[PDB]
């Protein structure tokens, strides 16, 4: 299963491959934290 | 079943040298597409049918 550095490039296509929507992932008193969004 | 075996564990080793691909392999989606995508395109040249 040997695989050089190329691998990295796919993963900059998976990311490159992904409007943008977050999701709230948890909250309390007033404040909201949010995944996703990266280019906010 | 040996050779999945083995092909099982080379693939885990991989994923655990390699951090960055296993976090992007292993965040949760609803669209499983992409994870499909990338799998096979990294993986089919050195993996079984199975």
């Amino acid at each position: 299963t040997i695989s050089a550095a190329d691998i990295e490039g796919a993963i900059e296509d998976y990311v490159s491959s992904f409007e943008e929507i977050g999701t709230v992932i948890d909250a309390g008193d007033g404040i909201a934290h949010v995944e996703g969004l990266p280019s906010v | 079943l040996t050779n999945l075996a083995d092909e099982l564990a080379s693939v885990a080793k991989l994923l655990l040298s390699e951090t960055a691909l296993n976090k992007h392999l292993a965040e949760p989606t609803d669209d499983s597409a992409p994870k499909v995508r990338l799998l096979e395109r990294l993986l089919s040249d050195k993996v079984s049918a199975t």
